[PDB]
RNA sequence: GAGCUAGCCCUGGCCAGGGUGAAGCUGGGGUGAGACCCAGUGGAGGCCCGAACCGGUGGGGGAUGCAAACCCCUCGGAUGA
RNA sequence: GAAUGCCGGCAUGAGUAACGAUAAAGAGGGUGAGAAUCCCUCUCGCCGUAAGCCCAAGGGUUCCUACGCAAUGGUCGUCAGCGUAGGGUUAGGCGGGACCUAAGGUGAAGCCGAAAGGCGUAGCCGAAGGGCAGCCGGUUAAUAUUCCGGCCCUUCCCGCAGGUGCGAUGGGGGGACGCUCUAGGCUAGGGGGACCGGAGCCAUGGACGAGCCCGGCCAGAAGCGCAGGGUGGGAGGUAGGCAAAUCCGCCUCCCAACAAGCUCUGCGUGGUGGGGAAGCCCGGGUGACAACCCCCCGAAGCCAGGGAGCCAAGAAAAGCCUCUAAGCACAACCUGCGGGAACCCGUACCGCAAACCGACACAGGUGGGCGGGUGCAAGAGCACUCAGGCGCGCGGGAGAACCCUCGCCAAGGAACUCUGCAAGUUGGCCCCGUAACUUCGGGAGAAGGGGUGCUCCCUGGGGUGAUGAGCCCCGGGGAGCCGCAGUGAACAGGCUCUGGCGACUGUUUACCAAAAACACAGCUCUCUGCGAACUCGUAAGAGGAGGUAUAGGGAGCGACGCUUGCCCGGUGCCGGAAGGUCAAGGGGAGGGGUGCAAGCCCCGAACCGAAGCCCCGGUGAACGGCGGCCGUAACUAUAACGGUCCUAAGGUAGCGAAAUUCCUUGUCGGGUAAGUUCCGACCUGCACGAAAAGCGUAACGACCGGAGCGCUGUCUCGGCGAGGGACCCGGUGAAAUUGAACUGGCCGUGAAGAUGCGGCCUACCCGUGGCAGGACGAAAAGACCCCGUGGAGCUUUACUGCAGCC
RNA sequence: CGAUGUCGGCUCGUCGCAUCCUGGGGCUGAAGAAGGUCCCAAGGGUUGGGCUGUUCGCCCAUUAAAGCGGCACGCGAGCUG
RNA sequence: UGGGAGAGGGUGGUGGAAUUCCCGGAGUAGCGGUGAAAUGCGCAGAUACCGGGAGGAACGCCGAUGGCGAAGGCAGCCACCUGGUCCACCCGUGACGCUGAGGCGCGAAAGCGUGGGGAGCAAACCGGAUUAGAUACCCGGGUAGUCCACGCCCUAAACG
RNA sequence: CCGAGGGUAGGGCCCGUGACUGGGGCGAAGUCGUAACAAGGUAGCUGUACCGGAAGGUGCGGCUGGAU
RNA sequence: GCGGGGUGGAGCAGCCUGGUAGCUCGUCGGGCUCAUAACCCGAAGGUCGUCGGUUCAAAUCCGGCCCCCGCAACCA
């Protein structure tokens, strides 16, 4: 994992690749692509509303199924593992006995040419999706449904996992992958195992070329502008925050939480997250 | 150097032709302004 | 009003020639097995020199200009943000 | 009569500057009223990865021909992109449309908004992307893949024949894709030929030659050959591809497998149709029955959807093939052949420019293709040159100062100056050689040196061919010759040592700043559980993201190394079902108005009552902040030590006269003959200090300092030379400025700096080339400063309000 | 203030004399040589470097001497910046 | 060849006690801590008690003056993989041995790098005492670290 | 041709010296504390880490060369 | 120029609000100790920088003069 290079560059010396040996297939299903629009970061007005993006490498997206409930029972062997440039886990093609093809995220330690299944009957077994409540109590689980038939929605990302910790009634307990401890519904699915290619956090991007090439535009700092800039712009000089750190937008940026309180689920968070 | 002015005939009648000027209520106040004026060409000419 | 300019989007196009010689690979040495070393092969890189192309560092000229920002000498980048 | 008034007219500056790249001209002969300027010829010069040719955009008749010169043309004009008139643009195959989708735009459904309108799936539109059938030659004063000729091809309609389960918008396949590198075989293009065809040529000392000079092809259907691309076959099951499906997907079995077969392109050949030079002669004719061949170089182009490697993971949709559904199987579709049918728009000409963008025939700007030869290591570099195109729309003289651009310079060699600014120097290739330091890559083209041409001889290997000759590509050795000098011309790093700052490549104030500023990988804090946070929007809806805490937002810091100390009293943020305060509301002790009264009507205390605030803690890579005085050691001096006041706590490591040090050129050391700068130290740091990070750091820098070598007209100290101007003559002819002017010096006076007043002095009238002391010269109603209860941007614990959030 | 360009340098000077040198003197605590001090005198002369933007100053090496001031702190329609 | 004892080593798994935190109940004026105290914690309901939950580390009794390892070192339990080692038999090879400069590997704690984890403990640090002072010993806290993975470091009263 | 050597350029080892700086040894009667030797008044020593005017202190692990 | 300050030997209270000078240390005497320090018991020492005024009365309130810190000195 994570190859190095040899300092023959300047930047060569600390940029570090994903080693992609899990990888072995290398060009995706033509059936399972379609083209992925490029926002750039503006919206249906025009208005750049999310700042500092675009001119990243073209990419089609990969059709993920993060249903699986709907081919309950019906196995399917794991074709390939295929590299996705819109997310930071691998994916996995599988090929259903049913003669359908379908994506997931890679799970660790998926081999290729295993059988996977899903429904409530399903083995234990890492690449299988079961409803929360028949997963085993202490089992680490990854894409999970946050509600029940719509999709998963947690422990997506490279490497992440969220662990079964208790259930009551028709709630089951995960451990998110940011230690925050919430009530899910147990019908919400779930595929055992966390997901793969945990070595995605260890990526010593290398060189600002390498951030431009993920579309991610430069970032110039509050402190770099003028007052009708931003909140931190001006001063002769050099000059400290000179009030509580704020955004472009005024607000303060150190500590501030900002999750609505009255927010229906906070009826279901158990425990905000830790660290 | 490179001028302000580099004319494009389709740039020219979609930006300020006819039916860019009738589409808009601004635009459709021209056309009434410029028909109220007596000028000879309500809209630029191109030739397509 | 974005036919200038700024950013982004979609679709195309361009970058003479020369230099350096990463990983890998093969063979050889090495070891219990290795690490590793050696040669060859290989052809990486916001690598090197340099036109087109993109710039505009220093100096001179120009200053009712050839020109409301130009000309000459010089200089930066030139597979890349 | 004044408003730097307004409009117009006309002056002044002035026959002045200028006449727009220094690529360059001269003669002859024509035409004409008139000729440096138009035409022809000869000579000369310039471009030749263009200053030549071809597309696209933009322009819109500017194209061709006749007639013409008033204005336009920076002069002239008989000429012209000018005036007048006539003529000129021909397509089923080229480009666009009757085809397809991309962003985007629009938008039946639907959603939202006072109105106007905003949004929005499908669908529609939308191209320089996909798809699609024409190549060569001839002809016109002007069009040609368009007309003509030869040879080809496409679709539509109808018909004949043969064949088949036919039939779609729907299912499926395919279309279909990146970057770098790259194989085989060709083509374009080019070099050579003692071979082939040609008008001729023999000069001025020689050559009648294996001499010089010129040319030696282009297109082509079927077929064939070479090269590649694409592609398994069959059967059984089937629940997936939102109906169906023999298709496609998944499973098994048999055979086929670096093949082959089938298919599709490229190239070659190919019936045939064209082309065909110099030279001579008046665009043509001839050459000419022209010849038309061999060898080599050879693409970035073609075969193509080839191959390999890599990560940053690389449109869509139709045409096309297949499947079937309604329907229909007198159909319909497929294949072959035949006849017929085939519309609309562009097509002139300019197109790196005198016709496009710059008010101009403007030294600027403008996308794509072709871009020949030789030599220089290569090349689109450089020099010369082909094809082709130009000498730039004022000239002729003169040979001053001075200016520009350029060349050389004795002795010295930075002494110049803020600074080696500028200009020298160095300069490509091959070989020898190359330090501190380092992150082991680098530093490095370090530094420094040697070689470089020509002739003869010997010889090694590679491509092609064949294993040989020839041509071509890398070489090795020996002996020589010439010159001041052999990358003999042109293009082509000066080097080093040492600090500061920033890791680095990048980015920036278009048009005075390119930097140490911004960015940057990286680090940390913080927010965000997804209908996320946040952002734009009244909203709907979007972005975030078809992402999910290894993720996304915000903030600071800025590779890396070693580190980042103490203060939570104030502000921020965070936590805290107590307490306090707290609005509307609840509550109603209790008063009031009015009425005959029931009543109607008003005021109203305790008490209950959110967030916020208070209060209680937390919290620094949150805002920030990190002491004073007095005394003390057995020489002095200085304090490890102590005393006391204060604080929320009193600056830790490291660093320090610094991009920070006021006193200050501190002091000492180095370098220098001499050093306010520089480097190294010291530490009484006016006023360093730890993510507004602290101290270092190899490499990097058109950054900023200091020094040395080299070399120089930078200088001592200037001199000469060249060209373009300046000067003169012919042509054309501005400008700002301007109260009028008959416009001298001194010493005084004057609103305090007088051509203009006084006194004295000096002075015949008018120019031309020059110089800048004055005319408080020109320019711009001073940017500085103040004044205005003038304006704007910005800030905040100024006031007040609003969005948003609670 | 409907603009009088501001330091220093370079270039070009010109003037004053309260004289730095050179020429002429008196007094000296002037033996000589060399000084001091004052008087007359503006004719001429009054160097080259290191440092710093500097004027100034310090220093190096010389000198007969290394003068001080005015001229819009002379001089930017003369240059530099 | 046949047998044995053992915390020898590595991987994965897993068991109970305790501590802390969290939640529910119950309950009230103190708890804690010391030489004595203060800081601290507690009517915002602590301490002490019961139930539930989460998580990390270490394995009581067995346990010994014991065992294994070359040393450093190794202790709940289970399975796997693996080293050493002793006895028996007297079967096989026939001196094949001993030591060992260099070399290579292993090497407690602390420490370092990159991830992770973090209950208890605890350098640094803050606070309360003590004291002339107290940058200490004692008390309340508390960051590294202690734990895991990979890679470094290679020291020792590494001692018999 | 070679050739003493001369010149230019860059290296390597040694020596002397250098503002200042770092500890070290020694030095009849200096200042501060009392770390060690007794359980030295917290048993000592230890490798490491961090801290502090100074001896030293503390953490982790080790040793007995520790008293009772 | 503007602000604060001077009081037993040392460092600080009292000033604002007139009458009363106080805290820690040091010093001096005694104690414990073999002795010193620490510790314990007692005590001395300040006319409040100086002059002038106000007042019955000034460390205190108001003016100087001295002195010591601190802050400022900007536009050219
Ligand atoms: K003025
Ligand atoms: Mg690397
Ligand atoms: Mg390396
Ligand atoms: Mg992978
Ligand atoms: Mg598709
Ligand atoms: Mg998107
Ligand atoms: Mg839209
Ligand atoms: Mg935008
Ligand atoms: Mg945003
Ligand atoms: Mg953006
Ligand atoms: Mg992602
Ligand atoms: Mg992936
Ligand atoms: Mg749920
Ligand atoms: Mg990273
Ligand atoms: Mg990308
Ligand atoms: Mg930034
Ligand atoms: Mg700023
Ligand atoms: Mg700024
Ligand atoms: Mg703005
Ligand atoms: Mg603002
Ligand atoms: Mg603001
Ligand atoms: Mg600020
Ligand atoms: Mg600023
Ligand atoms: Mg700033
Ligand atoms: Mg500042
Ligand atoms: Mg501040
Ligand atoms: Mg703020
Ligand atoms: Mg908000
Ligand atoms: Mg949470
Ligand atoms: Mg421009
Ligand atoms: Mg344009
Ligand atoms: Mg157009
Ligand atoms: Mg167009
Ligand atoms: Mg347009
Ligand atoms: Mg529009
Ligand atoms: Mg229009
Ligand atoms: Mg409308
Ligand atoms: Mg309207
Ligand atoms: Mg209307
Ligand atoms: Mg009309
Ligand atoms: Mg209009
Ligand atoms: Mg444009
Ligand atoms: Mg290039
Ligand atoms: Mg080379
Ligand atoms: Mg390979
Ligand atoms: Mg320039
Ligand atoms: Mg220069
Ligand atoms: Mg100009
Ligand atoms: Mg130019
Ligand atoms: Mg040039
Ligand atoms: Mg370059
Ligand atoms: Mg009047
Ligand atoms: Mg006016
Ligand atoms: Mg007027
Ligand atoms: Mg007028
Ligand atoms: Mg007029
Ligand atoms: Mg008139
Ligand atoms: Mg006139
Ligand atoms: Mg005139
Ligand atoms: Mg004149
Ligand atoms: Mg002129
Ligand atoms: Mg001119
Ligand atoms: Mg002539
Ligand atoms: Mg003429
Ligand atoms: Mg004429
Ligand atoms: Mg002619
Ligand atoms: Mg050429
Ligand atoms: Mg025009
Ligand atoms: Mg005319
Ligand atoms: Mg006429
Ligand atoms: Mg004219
Ligand atoms: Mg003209
Ligand atoms: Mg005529
Ligand atoms: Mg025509
Ligand atoms: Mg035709
Ligand atoms: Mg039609
Ligand atoms: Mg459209
Ligand atoms: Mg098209
Ligand atoms: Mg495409
Ligand atoms: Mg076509
Ligand atoms: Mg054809
Ligand atoms: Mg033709
Ligand atoms: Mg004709
Ligand atoms: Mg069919
Ligand atoms: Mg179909
Ligand atoms: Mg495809
Ligand atoms: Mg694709
Ligand atoms: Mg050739
Ligand atoms: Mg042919
Ligand atoms: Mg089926
Ligand atoms: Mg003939
Ligand atoms: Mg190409
Ligand atoms: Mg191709
Ligand atoms: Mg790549
Ligand atoms: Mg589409
Ligand atoms: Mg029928
Ligand atoms: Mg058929
Ligand atoms: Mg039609
Ligand atoms: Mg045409
Ligand atoms: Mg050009
Ligand atoms: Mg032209
Ligand atoms: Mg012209
Ligand atoms: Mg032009
Ligand atoms: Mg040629
Ligand atoms: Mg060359
Ligand atoms: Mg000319
Ligand atoms: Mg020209
Ligand atoms: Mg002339
Ligand atoms: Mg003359
Ligand atoms: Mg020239
Ligand atoms: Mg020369
Ligand atoms: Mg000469
Ligand atoms: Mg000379
Ligand atoms: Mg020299
Ligand atoms: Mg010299
Ligand atoms: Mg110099
Ligand atoms: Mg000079
Ligand atoms: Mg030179
Ligand atoms: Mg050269
Ligand atoms: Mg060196
Ligand atoms: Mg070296
Ligand atoms: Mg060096
Ligand atoms: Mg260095
Ligand atoms: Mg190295
Ligand atoms: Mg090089
Ligand atoms: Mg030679
Ligand atoms: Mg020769
Ligand atoms: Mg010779
Ligand atoms: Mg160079
Ligand atoms: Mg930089
Ligand atoms: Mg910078
Ligand atoms: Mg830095
Ligand atoms: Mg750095
Ligand atoms: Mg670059
Ligand atoms: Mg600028
Ligand atoms: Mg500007
Ligand atoms: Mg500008
Ligand atoms: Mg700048
Ligand atoms: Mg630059
Ligand atoms: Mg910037
Ligand atoms: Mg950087
Ligand atoms: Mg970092
Ligand atoms: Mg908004
Ligand atoms: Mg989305
Ligand atoms: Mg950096
Ligand atoms: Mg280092
Ligand atoms: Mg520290
Ligand atoms: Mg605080
Ligand atoms: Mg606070
Ligand atoms: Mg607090
Ligand atoms: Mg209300
Ligand atoms: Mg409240
Ligand atoms: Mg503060
Ligand atoms: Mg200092
Ligand atoms: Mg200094
Ligand atoms: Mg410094
Ligand atoms: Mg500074
Ligand atoms: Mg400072
Ligand atoms: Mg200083
Ligand atoms: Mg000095
Ligand atoms: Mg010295
Ligand atoms: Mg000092
Ligand atoms: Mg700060
Ligand atoms: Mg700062
Ligand atoms: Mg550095
Ligand atoms: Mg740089
Ligand atoms: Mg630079
Ligand atoms: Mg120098
Ligand atoms: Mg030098
Ligand atoms: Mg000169
Ligand atoms: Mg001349
Ligand atoms: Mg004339
Ligand atoms: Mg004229
Ligand atoms: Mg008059
Ligand atoms: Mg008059
Ligand atoms: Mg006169
Ligand atoms: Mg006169
Ligand atoms: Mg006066
Ligand atoms: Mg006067
Ligand atoms: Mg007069
Ligand atoms: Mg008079
Ligand atoms: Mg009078
Ligand atoms: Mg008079
Ligand atoms: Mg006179
Ligand atoms: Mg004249
Ligand atoms: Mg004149
Ligand atoms: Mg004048
Ligand atoms: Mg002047
Ligand atoms: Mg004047
Ligand atoms: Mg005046
Ligand atoms: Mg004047
Ligand atoms: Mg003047
Ligand atoms: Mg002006
Ligand atoms: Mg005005
Ligand atoms: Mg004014
Ligand atoms: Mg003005
Ligand atoms: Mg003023
Ligand atoms: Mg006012
Ligand atoms: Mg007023
Ligand atoms: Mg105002
Ligand atoms: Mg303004
Ligand atoms: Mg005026
Ligand atoms: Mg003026
Ligand atoms: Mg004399
Ligand atoms: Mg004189
Ligand atoms: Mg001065
Ligand atoms: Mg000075
Ligand atoms: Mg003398
Ligand atoms: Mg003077
Ligand atoms: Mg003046
Ligand atoms: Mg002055
Ligand atoms: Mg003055
Ligand atoms: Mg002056
Ligand atoms: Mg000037
Ligand atoms: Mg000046
Ligand atoms: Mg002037
Ligand atoms: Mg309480
Ligand atoms: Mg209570
Ligand atoms: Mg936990
Ligand atoms: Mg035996
Ligand atoms: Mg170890
Ligand atoms: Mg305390
Ligand atoms: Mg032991
Ligand atoms: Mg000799
Ligand atoms: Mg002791
Ligand atoms: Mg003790
Ligand atoms: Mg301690
Ligand atoms: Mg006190
Ligand atoms: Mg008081
Ligand atoms: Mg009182
Ligand atoms: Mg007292
Ligand atoms: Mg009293
Ligand atoms: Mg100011």
């Amino acid at each position: 994992a994570v190859k190095k290079f040899k300092p023959y560059t300047p930047s060569r010396r600390f940029m570090t690749v994903a080693d992609f040996s899990e990888i072995t297939k290398t060009e995706p299903e033509k059936s399972l692509v379609k083209p992925l629009k490029k926002t750039g970061g503006r919206n249906n007005q025009g208005r750049i509303t999310v700042r500092f993006r675009g001119g990243g490498h073209k990419r089609l997206y990969r059709i993920i199924d993060f249903k699986r409930w709907d081919k309950v029972g019906i196995p399917a062997k794991v074709a390939a593992i295929e590299y996705d440039p819109n997310r930071s886990a691998r994916i996995a093609l599988l090929h259903y006995v049913d003669g359908e093809k379908r994506y997931i995220i890679a799970p660790d330690g998926l081999q290729v040419g295993q059988q996977v299944v899903a429904g409530p009957d399903a083995p234990i077994q890492v690449g299988n999706a079961l409803p929360l409540r028949f997963i085993p109590v202490g089992t680490v689980v990854h894409a999970v449904e946050l509600e029940p038939k719509k999709g998963a929605k947690l422990a997506r990302a490279a490497g992440t996992s969220a662990q079964i910790q208790g259930r009551e009634g028709d709630y089951v307990i995960l451990r998110l992958p940011s230690g925050e401890l919430r009530k899910v519904h147990g019908e919400c699915y779930a595929t055992v195992g966390a997901v793969g290619n945990a070595d995605h956090k260890n990526i010593v991007l290398g060189k600002a070329g390498r951030s431009r090439w993920l579309g991610r535009r430069p970032h110039v700092r509050g402190a770099a502008m003028n007052p009708v800039d931003h909140p931190h712009g001006g001063g002769e000089g050099r000059a400290p925050r000179g009030r509580p750190p704020a955004s472009p937008w005024g607000w303060q940026t150190k500590g501030l939480k900002t999750r609505k309180r009255r927010k229906p689920s906070s009826r279901f968070i158990i425990a905000r997250r830790k660290k | 150097m490179k001028r302000t002015w580099q004319p494009n005939r389709r740039k020219r009648a979609k930006t300020h032709g006819f039916r860019a000027r009738m589409r808009t209520p601004g635009g459709r106040k021209v056309l009434k302004r410029r028909r109220q004026k007596g000028r000879w060409r309500l809209t630029p000419a191109v030739r397509k």
